[PDB]
This record gives C-alpha cells, structure tokens and sequence, in this order.
C-alpha cells in the first residue's frame, strides 16, 4: 500500500481511496501511458544483424566478460561493446527505426546486462531528451507546434524528430532527468553535469482528479488525497447529452 | 570450576535456609545469613576435590511448633537423580521417621524418580528443586509480594466472613513458584499481601490447585 | 562491561577470523610456515597419543579486535573445546604473544575430512564459549529517567534519584541471569510475562503485566485509572494460569455454553455442550 | 592462504574428491566416478573467511564509469594515467557494513582504473 | 528472500509464452536455509509437488558433466567463491550421472503416479520440455537454451546469497505490468475459444461415431463465446 | 547552515572520518546524525516562526487557546515542512541507490532523502512534494489498517470482561461467582470521584517534615499569634492535649514510612477520592476565615474530629479483626493523606 519512489510521474501520488483499499487502487498520471505491446522478431534481427553471438553458438568461456543481452526476458545472447550497442538502439528508437517508441532499452551496468522490453503492460512516460546539458527541443519545435492546426506537425512528428522518448519505469532506473531547463545550466556547483532527459512539467505527476487542485504543492498531501477522492463525488455535468 | 562451585553452593544453602525460615522451620540467625567466608570454614573451599561433599550440606531443621516434625534438604551428587537414589533417600527418611525431604538435583531428575514422587507422595511429602531455581530467592523480588500460608482455622474465618465456597476464591497453581517455595498443597489457601497505589495496602488469597 | 560481557552469548564465530583443514602428514613440518614455531615446542615431547593421530589438521585463525572486546584468551577456548568434544579431538594453541592467535585440532583414532568439517561447522555456532543463550545482545547505559534510577532515600530522609548503569538485554534468560554475580535479584525484571510466570510466579506476573499495561497505555502520554487495568489484570490471573484474552482462555473456563458461542466458535461450543450435557445457569 | 578451487577430472570432468592413499600417506585428489586421480598440490581443502576480508576493487568494472547517473568530481584525479574527471560511489554490496567508503572510477576510456581514498 | 522459510534466497520465474499459453508457469530456484553440510539449491518446477536439487534438472536436461554443468551455471571458473557456494548442492546430488536416471528421478517426483519408469521418464521429459521455462522455448533441441537459462538464474541466485546483487523490490513497478482491456480479453477469448472447439469435438465425435457427417454450422455454438464475454464484462 | 552540517557529515563518512558510536552501527550513526541536524534546524526555524509571530496572528491565538493545531503547525506553515520520513527512516531508495531519477546515485543529502525545506505558505518543489505525499500515504495506512486490530481487541476485552461486575456485598465477582477483587480497583471506589491530589509527607526530609508537621506548643509566640489566648494557655499548661499531640505526630511518621514503602520512587501523586486542598480552601471562603488572626479552631479538637472521621469512613463494614483489617488496608492511603492534611499545625 505505500506509496513507492518508483511511481513517480506514472502514477498520481494523491489519488487513491481511503477505505480499505488505500494504495491498492492508483490511477495513471496525466502523460502516463501504459504499453499495448509488440513482436521482438525485428529487434532480435536486428541484434543479429549486428555482432551479437546467439546463446548456442558462443562458448561459456566467452560468457565471463561479455554482456548478457535479454528480449523480453529471454536470454539471446551476448556482446562485446554494449556501449555502442545501446547507443545504436537508442538511435534507432530516436528515428522510429525498426524498433517503436514503446520498446524499453535499460542496460544493467554493473551487472553487464541489456534488457530489452516490447511487453505490454509497461508504464511509460514521455520526456524531453538532454543531449549535452542542452535540450533537443529547439524553438522552431515550439513553432511548429504553435502552428498545429496549418501544418499538420504533431506530437507524432515530436517524437519522430528525436526530441522525445518513452521512458518506463524499469529504465527509469538507468535515467537521468532534469527536472527544468534550469538545471541544465552551468552552477556555481555542478550537481549532475550529465543529464540525459528533462521533465516536461513536474505537474504531470499528478492525476486526474489531482490536476484539479489548485496550489497542491500548498496543502498537506492528506488534504489532496481527499480532495482526488472527492472531486469524484462533486456535482456538475457529467457529460453533454 | 571450583571458586564458582563453592560460590553456588553457598548461595544454594542460604536460600534453602531462608526457605526453611519461610516455611517456619527454627533456623538461627548465624546460620541463616552465613557469609561466604564463615561458609567456606566450616565446610571448605574445594568441592570439586569433594571437601565439602555435596552429601555434608544435607540439612535437617524441625519445626518451631513441633519439635519431632523435621525436614531434610539432600544435595546428591549426580547430575540427574535417578529412581535408585530416590530410594536410598527414602529408606534414610523411613530410618530417621521423617516425612518432608528437598532434593536439591543439577541437571534434572528422571522419569522414574517423579513417578516414586507422586506414588510415594501420601507417605513421605518429597519435594524437588533445581539448584539453578535455589540460587536465588524469588520471594525477595519486586514483583512477588508478601505471601503468607493460611492456617485451617484462619481459612474458615475468611470463608465464614465473605461467605463463600473454597473454589470462588481466585487460583494459584500447585507448581507455581511461590507455591512451591512456600510447600503448599491442594486445598491450603494463601494470603498475599502487596501494595496498592489507590488503597495502600490490599489482602488477597489464593487457593492451591 | 564485565558483566555486560559474562552475561552477552558469544559463539566461536563471533572471534572467528578464518578456519582451515589441511593434509598434515607430519606435524612436524608443518604444511602453514608461522605454526612450525611452536607446533614443535609442543611436539618435541610425546604428550598425546602420537600413534593415534590423523593427518588431517583444523587450523582456525581468530581475530584481535574481537577477541580483546570479549576478553576471551586462547586458554579458555581450548578448555571449552576440549570439555565439549572430550579428548576425541586434541586441541594445541599459540601462546597470547603472536600478532595472529591460531590453534590446531586434530582427531585421535564418514570420512575424517569430512567429520572434521562438521565439527567445525558446528563448533562455530554451538559453541558457547561466554554469556548465556538466548540473549544476542546487551546494551549498556545510565537511565535518564528517574522511573529507571536507583532512587533512594537519603540520611536526611529526601529521595535522591542515583543513575547508575543499567543494562538492556535483547533476550530473555531471566532464570539464569537473576543466579548471576553483581546482578541485582530484586529490581532486575523481565518485560515477557510468561517468563515472569514461570520464574517468579502468578502474583509476580500479575505485577508484571499491570507495569506492561501501564506502560504501553502511557507511552503516548494517555491517563487511564488504576482500577481498569488492575481489574483487566485481575481477570487475567484470577485462575492461577495465564488466561489469554483469546478464544483459548475465555471458552476454556466454566463460563457456560451461550457465553462461549457468544465470543468465538459458536458451533463447536454448542456441539461440545450438547455432547457432555452441559446446563448453562443463565448467570451471565 | 587464500581460497580453494575446484579440480575437474581430465576423463569424466567430474569433480575430484579429496583422498588420501593410507600406504604413503599423500593427498590425492581421485574422482568418485571413474578411478581417476592426482597428486595434491596445496595440502589445503577448505577456507572459510568468516571476517569476510574483501576487497570491493575487484567486484568493481571499469565499464561502470559510463553510467550516467554517478557523481563525478574533479578533485580525485587519476593516478595511473593524470585524468581529473573521475566517478565516485559506495560500495552498496550487501556482507559490508561499512559501507560509506567511496570507490573512484576514473572516466578516461581505455584507463578504467579503479582505486579508493 | 523469505524471513521465515526453510529457504534463505529464492529466484522466482513467472514464465510464460511470448504471445500465447497464458498460464504463466511459476518455477522456483531455492536455497535451503543455512541449519548440514552446506547451502543446498533446488527447484520448485511445476507439476511437481517435491524440490528437486538443480544438479538432476541439469542431467537431465543432456548436461552430465560436472564441468558443463558448472560452465552453464558460473560463468567465471576464478571465482573460487562461486565454487564454494554452490559445492554442497554438487556433493548433495552426484549418484546420478546419466540423463535417463535424472529424468526418471523427475517423473518420480512428479505429481503424476509412476506407474511406468517409461511413462514416468516421458513425462518427465516432456515436463522439462513444456512446462520448465517455456518463454525460453518449447521445441526440442532447446534443452541448450533452457540450461543456459536456468544456469543464469542460479548465478542470480548465488549472486544474492554471496551479497554482491541487491534483492528484487516487489513493489518495483518496472517488475510489475498491467493488464489492460487487451490482454484480459485475450485470456477470456482464448479460454472461450478453447470451450468452444471442446464442444464442437464432442457434437462431432458423438456425430461421427453414428457413422455421418456433422455440420459445423450446427455445431459452433456461439453462445459461448456472446454470453461468455457478456457476462463476464457485465 | 543545517545542510551545510550535514554534507560535512557526509564528507567525513566517505573520508572514513566518523566513527561509529557504541551500540551502533556506522550507517545507524550517520542516520542518528543527520537527522539530529535535521530535527534541531526544524526546531529552530520553528522556535523562530513563533517568537516572530505577533499577538494578532490568529494561528497564534488558537494555538494558545487550545482549540486547534499546534507549534509544529505553526512551524510547517511558516518555515519549514521537515523531514519526511517512511517506516520511521529517511525517503528509501526505491530505485538502484536514488530515492528519485532527479537525484545521483549513493546520495545522502537532505533534498535526495526527503528534506521539505520549504514551507506550506513557500510552496513544495516537486521531489519535495512527492516525498511529503509518501509520508501522508503512510499515515494514511496507519489509519486504515490500526482499525481492525483495534475492534478486535476491543471486542475479546468485553468478551472476556462482560459478566465481571460489583456484587452488593461491595466485591467484584464474574457470572461464577468466582472473587475476582475483594474491593473494586482495591479501595471500593468509583472512578469518577477520584481526583488527583499530592501526598504531604512522601518527599520532604526529616527536617523540613518535623518544621512543618509536627505541632509546637512549646513557642509561646507562635501559639499566640496563631491561637486565641484561651487555647494558648489550655495547650500550653494541659499536659494531655501535648500527649495527644506528640502521639499524632508519631502516628503521622508511621505513616510516613508507610507511604515510603508503598512508593519507592518519591512521586507523592496520588489518585484520591476527595480534593481536601479545595475543600479547605472552600471552607474559608464560605466562613470568611480571616489568615492574619489567631485561630479558634483547638488542635485536640482538630485529633479526635481526623479520629472520628476516619472512623466513620468505612469500606468494609464489621467489628471481626478480618473486616477491620481489610478496611484498615482499603482506606489506608486515604486516611493518611487525611491525617497529613488535617495535621493540628498546618490547621492552626
Ligand atoms: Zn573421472
Ligand atoms: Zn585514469
């Protein structure tokens, strides 16, 4: 039932019943989505295609300082320089290549390990990409999407332009964000240097019946969670017809 | 192991002696509170050697009312107490005519032994104690507070006086520690004494079960 | 801290820096080359049964950090040891002086290896070389609350609160730690009950449990009268026994059929009552 | 002293047990499935380092220097090859209680060194 | 890792097909509690009501040798405490040395009686090849993959009980997945799907054995998958 | 400067600086540090919120007053929320060593770890917010979930207590009959009369307990400024009332020494059923009793009215020495409490 570090901008904070059911029963955040799911067979090609060595063709000696490389939890095989090979997935996740934007790319360091997701079921995110300590997003972007009734430039083209990614949960873990554009500027003290993605707005951390609230970072969160319990119960117009 | 052993010893008798005196056997005072150094003299300092033997702290007090009603208080050797010293204690105690006896056992006492116990119990009122549980004297604890064995006649005034039956009077189990330290058995009824924060003083009596 | 110490269980393990067997054919030269030092100054005469000796050798290495923190010596282990495990397994050690403390064992006469590693399997744990069982740990501190200070009276006769060192344990040996030396018999308590029942008696766990009660209920700095909790404590110890507040204790006494049902396992009270022909009086 | 490993026999690649032949009184290491056997060569069978005496540089890889979520300071500069930037974390390995000692990484490619203050 | 179970770590594996066999077969890989010689591993598989130690599941996968198992399960020979941990689990199960007696050990754990050592070493067989880890593979000629699976989920295992791997958070939401509308329509369509083609084999059947033909038309009764997905949505 | 205090902790940790106090572990000590620093700025900065606080602020006027919130309040509105804290510990790292993306990994610093330095009023930053919202979602657990435990204990005490009441005969029996108490809560008393009060002779020394209660008739200045001349002389040459007199300050001694007993530690507290201290003060008031001239009330009259009243209380009724003790031992305390504040000298 606690509310755990790992439901951040996947899950409201505030929203959830008081009863008996306390933790039990979430709701999505505003830029939450949940994955539908995708066939692995182009990304195990594509893996391949590159110097991956299947499980039974590679001998156990080569295990030991090669990297592990799963595809839905399901051991492939193993690689030499996973740098390069997560910046190669990367690249093509970035150009809508062969792997879609739902496909979850988290690379184990420590462990030497690459798993990679096309699962259904897995929360997601959007989020800005931070290349150097700069944003992807440029102004002719935000043009663009001034003008996105004339020329038909959408979030699709958004993303289909590298600017942003689907993260999950699980790679979440091996992210870097940067909370505003603030912080990737230059300090008197550097704390991270090395952002890899920015938030879109922290408000996205909150639900439905939380993004009503006004001034929510001014209240006891108590008082929200009630407050995302009764918005529900609030008289209006339920609907047009 | 030897200081400690005689160090236990000492402890051991003290309480036994501080038992007697609590079940009203005559005990004087020297011996009553013997200090290890005055214990050590008059029984020694190496037990292991076996001077003193476990069997020269045998004690045997009488009773301050009656002389002829004595008590023995035996230390055997052996570390489990089996069926045959059980019987070697009996034939001293149908010897000496004597009905109540202490066994004082280390480590335990054996199945046989507490079935001579029980069976024996209507002839000879034999009693068993650890000396891991005579070490200390549990009446001298915060918590336990001040009991006191009732007499028959004093019990038929308390019932006569709340009139009542025996078994309406709160229960104290036969093998409870106090009931042990004290000998009561089934049917004695016990004064307990303890202070109170709202009244001071309150009296309550438990019978033996 | 001495006390601290005899009272808090220690196991070999706990000095234990590393144990080892080796293939010792010949104590004489020794496999390990920091042994041979005195492995000689003790074989050069024949103080066991040489010719019953087996070449598989137990070398254990403790550690100083611990071993001085317990003030435990290389004698006394050895002693444990070999009061343990009899003579079966002869037992040789370094004086105190080396900067490693090792000792050797080895079996006089499942394979011998292989017994040789249960025993040291087991000596690691069971072993007991001080404290007493059960109690992992013991904390060592000057109460600050007057509740837990020595209060006493004075000569003038004016109650002065003395803070002495008082001493916490993780577990409960209430019986032998009462029978121990500088330990206090008569304050010295045990927040269990049940041990206080089997130790001092029902009276005594009578007291005991009005203290709980009355500590958990003031813990938060909430009031309730006296008389509730001496009551609720009464209830529990009128019996004799330590009658739970349970299904266990309540339907377990001649309190009549309807009144158990009417608590827990209905069914079965009635079913038990109509069995035995029990007649509830239609008191309660 | 250091730990023991494994011997596998050389015609089953089973595991060699330890044995010693009562005749010469010599450690061997014989196979319980064939009738294989070898000559021991430490006289050592078991060690088990109850302290625990581990050095987590070798549990630590250069290839964590990557990870863009570490810490980097400029004030711990590499020995073996001069490089200023260099990454720093704990030991977070469970067995090691004292684990506030930080470990640094140094971020050069191909340098990988790792080493501790 | 349970506080309270004879097993001190355990590497779990609710393993399913990529896109089908919904049932997500559970395997466990336990180690037994330190309370004996050493630390034991075995294996929860399912059908079977009795752990079995890794070293027979090996065997019986066609990996006989000592070495090979040990190559498939520690990657990295110089690690002398790898050897160490998983030793005991070795010494514990070395009488069977042939595949067909660890297979047979297995069908004598499983909940199926062993009527015949036969029967018993097929189902087995097929157990370890179906149910045992089916996301790796259910074809034959993958007892190659399913080793080096379950070699990496002991190396999990001994990973954690040597203390260098963190244990997995269960509240971890990138260990979690959420069943939307889609999947959980799929699982009901397909167990309808499934009660479906029983009653068409069973009007055929009964059908066919009267010596004529059936109609399908007659046979597929819709009403089982229209009240089915109704009633459970509603 | 309380953040600043806390990387300097930090910064000796990983210098390996800091040793680990005894009982503790290195990490339970760096815990027990920083959230030491931690708590002691909060307290500050609230200590500073109130003392600006102005006599018009109406937080401030409802605190004083009682009727709702708190200092803390005050000090979460005004300057800053806290630490936020889960299963009682710092914000965990929920993921690989970060409580949150935002952060580095093995960061211990106040912000990573659930530090609300802003206020209410300030407003929360998001990491902020998110980790105030972990500790409301644990506090909301702990209301949802203490409820069950709670009525079920409730119902197995009434269970187990139901049929246990007063029988007339004044002793508590349950539906057997069986005794359960000789006198409810051991003195026969109800539970809302009883009040509070302080025992007069538990803490003060021999000195001082002599000064104050035991009565001099031996100063003729004293008797006369607090006596009329007709009862300074007849105590003075009556040799009687003295006798009574020094009996009742050896009875009160006993007395003493039984309270000492009954309480080892010195908290003379005491639950009793009459608040004497206002009853005497009522008294005055009623009959305009004047302090600063000689009393009329005789002391000897002041012994055998303590004497006849505390005979006439009576818990247990009967004239058998068992019923005279138990009543002895029921109204003990309170008789004692009695005699010390009707001593003759404190009356006079
Ligand atoms: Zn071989
Ligand atoms: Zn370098």
């Amino acid at each position: 039932r606690q509310l755990h570090n790992t439901l951040w901008g996947m899950v409201c904070p505030a929203e959830t019943p008081e009863g008996h059911a306390v933790g039990l029963v979430k709701n999505l955040a505003l830029m939450a989505y949940i994955s539908v799911g995708s066939q692995p067979s182009p990304i195990l090609e594509f893996l391949e295609e590159w110097s991956m060595e299947n499980l039974e063709e590679i001998s156990p000696a080569a295990i030991a300082d090669a990297t592990k490389i799963f595809v839905n939890g399901c051991w492939v095989g193993i690689h030499k320089d996973p740098e390069q090979l997560m910046n190669t997935l990367r690249k093509l996740r970035r150009q809508m290549d062969i792997i879609v934007s739902e496909v979850s790319m988290i690379r184990d360091i420590r462990e030497r390990e690459i798993r990679i997701y096309t699962d259904a079921g897995r929360i997601c995110r959007p989020l800005l990409i931070v290349e150097k300590q700069k944003l992807l997003l440029k102004k002719r972007h935000i043009d663009q999407l001034k003008e996105r009734e004339y020329n038909n430039y959408s979030w699709q083209d958004l993303v289909a332009s590298g600017v942003v990614e689907y993260i999950d949960t699980l790679e979440e873990e091996t992210v870097m964000l940067a909370m505003t554009p603030d912080d990737l500027q230059e300090k008197e003290v550097a704390y991270c240097s090395t952002y890899t993605h920015c938030e879109i707005h922290p408000s996205m951390i909150l639900g439905v019946c939380a993004s009503i609230i006004p001034f929510p970072d001014h209240n006891q969160s108590p008082r929200n969670t009630y407050q995302s319990a009764m918005g529900k119960q609030a008289m209006g117009v339920y609907i047009t017809n | 192991d030897d200081e400690e052993e005689t160090y236990r010893l000492w402890k051991i008798r003290k309480t036994i002696m501080q038992l007697c005196h609590d079940r009203g056997y005559l005990v004087t005072q020297d011996e009553l509170d013997q200090t290890l150094e005055e214990f050590k003299a008059q029984f020694g300092d190496k037990p292991s050697e076996g001077r003193p033997r476990r069997t020269d702290l045998t004690v045997l007090v009488a009773h301050n009312d009656d002389p002829t009603d004595q008590m023995f208080v035996f230390f055997p050797e052996e570390p489990k107490v089996g069926i045959k010293t059980i019987k070697v204690y009996c034939q001293r105690m149908q010897e000496e005519n004597i009905t109540r006896a202490l066994i004082v056992v280390q480590q335990g006492m054996t199945p046989s032994a507490k079935q001579s116990l029980v069976d024996m119990a209507p002839k000879y009122i034999l009693e068993q104690f650890l000396q891991q549980e005579l070490l200390i004297n549990i009446t001298e604890h915060e918590l336990v507070p001040e009991h006191v064995v009732m007499t028959k006649e004093e019990v038929t005034e308390l019932l006569a006086r709340y009139k009542l039956r025996e078994n309406q009077l709160p229960r104290i189990q036969a093998g409870d520690p106090v009931a042990r330290y004290f000998g009561i058995k089934r049917g004695q009824v016990v004064k307990i004494i303890r202070p109170s924060e709202t009244a001071g003083r309150y009296i309550t009596y438990r019978l033996v079960q | 801290k001495d006390i601290l110490c005899r009272l808090e269980h220690t196991t070999l393990r706990k000095v234990t820096a590393n144990t080892a067997i080796y293939y010792d054919p010949n104590p004489q030269s020794t496999v390990v080359a920091e042994d041979q030092e005195w492995v000689n100054v003790y074989y050069e005469m024949p103080d066991f049964d040489v010719a019953r000796i087996s070449p598989w050798l137990l070398r254990v290495e403790l550690d100083r950090k611990h071993m001085t923190d317990r003030k435990l010596t290389m004698e006394q282990i050895a002693e444990k040891i070999n009061a343990g495990f009899g003579d079966d397994l002869n037992c040789i050690f370094n004086d105190d002086n080396a900067e490693k403390l090792v000792l050797r064992i080895r079996i006089m006469n499942m394979d011998d290896d292989v017994f040789l590693r249960c025993i040291e399997s087991n000596m690691l744990t069971d072993m007991t070389l001080q404290g007493i069982e059960q109690i992992s740990k013991v904390y060592m501190h000057l109460p600050q609350t007057d509740n837990k200070k020595k209060i006493i009276i004075t000569e003038d006769g004016e109650f002065k609160a003395l803070q002495e060192w008082i001493l916490e344990t993780d577990g409960v040996s209430l019986m032998r730690v009462l029978s121990e030396k500088d330990v206090d018999p008569v304050r010295t308590t045990s927040n269990d009950i049940v041990e206080i029942f089997t130790v001092l008696g029902i009276e005594a766990v009578r007291k005991a449990l009005e203290r709980e009660l009355y500590h958990v209920i003031s813990f938060d700095g909430s009031y309730v009268n006296y008389r509730h909790l001496a009551l609720l404590c009464d209830t529990m110890t009128c019996r004799g026994h330590l009658m739970a507040i349970t299904r266990h204790g309540v339907n377990r006494q001649d309190t009549g059929p309807l009144m158990k049902c009417s608590f827990e396992e209905t069914v079965d009270v009635l079913m038990e009552a109509a069995a035995h022909g029990e007649s509830d009086p239609m008191k309660g | 002293p250091g730990f023991v490993g494994i011997r596998f026999c050389q015609e089953c690649n089973n595991m060699l047990y330890p044995k010693e032949d009562k005749e010469n009184r010599i450690l061997l290491y014989a196979c319980r499935n064939c009738d294989y056997q070898q000559e021991a060569d430490n006289s050592c069978i078991y060690v088990n380092k109850i302290t625990h005496e581990v050095d987590e540089l070798t549990q630590i890889i250069a290839d964590v220097s990557q990870d863009p979520t570490l810490p980097r300071t400029e004030d711990h500069p590499c020995q073996k090859c001069g490089h200023k930037e260099a990454v720093f974390f704990q030991s977070h390995s469970a067995r090691a209680e004292d684990a506030m000692r930080l470990y640094y990484v140094c971020t050069a490619p191909h340098c990988g060194h790792r080493w501790t203050e | 890792a349970k506080k309270d179970s004879k097993y001190a770590y355990t590497g779990e594996c609710r393993s399913c097909l990529e896109n089908s066999s919904r049932p997500t077969s559970t395997i466990w890989v336990s180690m037994l509690a330190r309370g004996a010689i050493g630390q034991r591993i075995v294996a929860t598989l399912p059908y079977i009501k009795q752990e079995v130690p890794i070293i027979i599941v090996f065997r019986a996968l066609g990996f006989v040798s000592d070495r090979d198992i040990l190559e498939h399960i520690i990657y990295d020979f110089e690690d002398p405490e790898m050897m160490e941990m998983v030793k005991p689990s070795l010494d514990e199960a070395f009488v069977i040395q042939e595949q067909n007696v660890a297979l047979n050990f297995i069908g004598s754990r499983g909940a199926k009686p062993g009527v015949t050592k036969e029967k018993r070493i097929k189902y087995a067989k097929e157990v370890l090849q179906k149910e045992m880890l089916p996301h790796v593979g259910v074809s034959d000629f993958c007892e190659t993959k399913k080793a080096y699976f379950l070699g990496y989920m002991v190396h999990r295992l001994l990973l954690a009980a040597l203390g260098r791997r963190e244990l997995d958070d269960r509240d971890h939401y990138g260990n979690k997945r959420l069943d939307l509308a889609g999947p959980l329509l799929a699982f009901l369509f397909r167990g309808m799907f499934k009660n479906l083609l029983k009653e068409v084999r069973i009007y055929a059947q009964k059908f066919i054995d009267r010596g004529k033909d059936f109609n399908l038309e007659l046979a597929i009764k819709t009403r089982i998958i229209s009240d089915g997905l109704k009633y459970s949505l509603a | 400067k309380a953040k600043q205090d806390v990387i300097e902790v930090i910064e000796k940790a990983h210098n390996n600086e800091l040793e680990p106090t005894p009982g503790n572990t290195l990490r339970q000590t760096f815990e027990n540090q920083v959230n030491r620093i931690l708590n002691d700025a909060r307290d500050k900065t609230g200590s500073s919120a109130q003392k600006s606080l102005s006599e018009y602020n109406n937080f401030k006027s409802m605190v004083v007053s009682g009727a709702k919130g708190s200092k803390i309040n005050i000090s979460q509105v005004i300057a800053v929320v806290g630490q936020q804290n889960v299963e009682g510990k710092r914000i965990p790292f929920g993921f690989k060593h970060r409580t949150l993306p935002h952060f580095i990994k093995d960061d211990y610093g106040p912000e990573s770890r659930g530090f609300v330095e802003n206020s209410y009023l300030a407003g929360l930053t998001p990491t902020e917010f998110f980790f105030h919202a972990m500790g409301g979602r644990e506090g909301l657990i702990d209301t949802a979930v203490k409820t069950a435990e709670t009525g079920y204990i409730q119902r197995r005490l009434i269970k187990s207590m139901e049929s246990v009441m007063v029988k007339y005969d004044a002793t508590v029996r349950n539906s057997i009959n069986q005794v359960v108490q000789l006198r409810y809560g051991e003195d026969g008393l109800a539970g809302e009369s009883v009040e509070f009060q302080n025992l007069a002779t538990l803490k003060p020394s021999n000195k001082a307990f002599e000064k104050k209660f035991r009565f001099d008739y031996t100063n003729e200045r004293a008797l006369r400024r607090t006596l009329q001349e007709d009862l300074v002389k007849d105590v003075l040459s009556n040799a009687h009332i003295q006798n009574e007199l020094e009996r009742e300050f050896e009875r009160m001694r006993e007395d003493r020494e039984v309270l000492r007993v009954i309480f080892p530690t010195g908290d003379s507290k005491v639950v009793l059923p009459c608040n004497l201290l206002r009853m005497i003060w009522n008294a005055q008031k009623i009959f305009h009793i004047n302090p600063r001239l000689p009393s009329d009330l005789h002391p000897i009259k002041v012994v055998e009215g303590v004497k006849e009243l505390s005979k006439k209380l009576v818990i247990v009724n009967g004239d058998d020495p068992l019923s005279r003790q138990a009543q002895e031992n029921a109204t003990l305390l309170f008789n004692i409490h009695l005699r010390s504040t009707l001593c003759s000298r404190r009356m006079a």
